[PDB]
């Protein structure tokens, strides 16, 4: 996250961080069983961690437990990125606590210029590299069409938004994908991508989660 | 650092 701040402490229950040997993306805690992550981030072995804040040293509110599944979307689209979303069962139930609890679902999708919040572990710096140890998070508003679609000519399916900042600065980046966009209590987008991160007119695009509702509760109740 | 393998 570019141009955010320090989330307090366990503030985010729902985030997650997907790991194979260190941090690689995020993800949101749907169900005490299922985690919500982009297709991108696919790995073939991924231990899930709950209730994270500092990456770097276990702190106590931890639990780490590892994907038994990992169904990625029939039409994801690698080179389009169209239907980036993924979903991963736990190996074990997931225990909900102040730490760790699920997000819900969207109940419709969301107004432009609604106020979201999105958080990761993901590259702080607009130039160069630096991951951070703490969760970082980031308001940012869900941009009309018309702005994302201008941003990136012919590249903005119906299965995306915009959240950002048109003056850059402001942005999720590498390390935050899979991760979460919540607006209103509702999981409302997934870091996607964009062309680098926090440039001025290239804000982020997201997979518009509130057109997946039925594909992830189908794929639940089937697994 | 923490919790294992299998799977
Ligand atoms: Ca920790």
């Amino acid at each position: 996250i570019v141009g955010g701040y320090t989330c307090a402490a366990n503030s985010i229950p729902y985030q997650v961080s997907l790991n194979s040997g260190s941090h690689f993306c995020g993800g949101s805690l749907i169900n005490s069983q299922w985690v919500v992550s982009a297709a991108h981030c696919y790995k073939s072995r991924i231990q899930v961690r709950l209730g994270e804040h500092n990456i770097d040293v276990l702190e106590g509110n931890e639990q780490f437990i590892n994907a038994a599944k990992i169904i990625t979307h029939p039409n994801f689209n690698g080179n389009t990125l169209d239907n980036d979303i993924m979903l991963i069962k736990l190996s074990s139930p997931a225990t909900l606590n102040s730490r760790v609890a699920t997000v819900s679902l969207p109940r419709s999708c969301a107004a432009a210029g609604t106020e979201c919040l999105i958080s990761g572990w993901g590259n702080t710096k607009s130039s160069g590299s630096s991951y951070p140890s703490l969760l970082q998070c980031l308001k940012a508003p869900v941009l009309s069409d018309s702005s994302c679609k201008s941003s990136y000519p012919g590249q903005i399916t119906g299965n995306m938004i915009c959240v950002g900042f048109l003056e850059g600065g402001k942005d999720s980046c590498q390390g935050d994908s899979g991760g979460p966009v919540v607006c209103n209590g509702q999981l409302q987008g997934i870091v996607s991508w964009g062309y680098g991160c926090a440039q001025k007119n290239k804000p982020g695009v997201y997979t518009k989660v509130c057109n997946y509702v039925n594909w992830i509760q189908q794929t639940i109740a089937a697994n | 650092p923490d919790a294992l393998a299998l799977a």
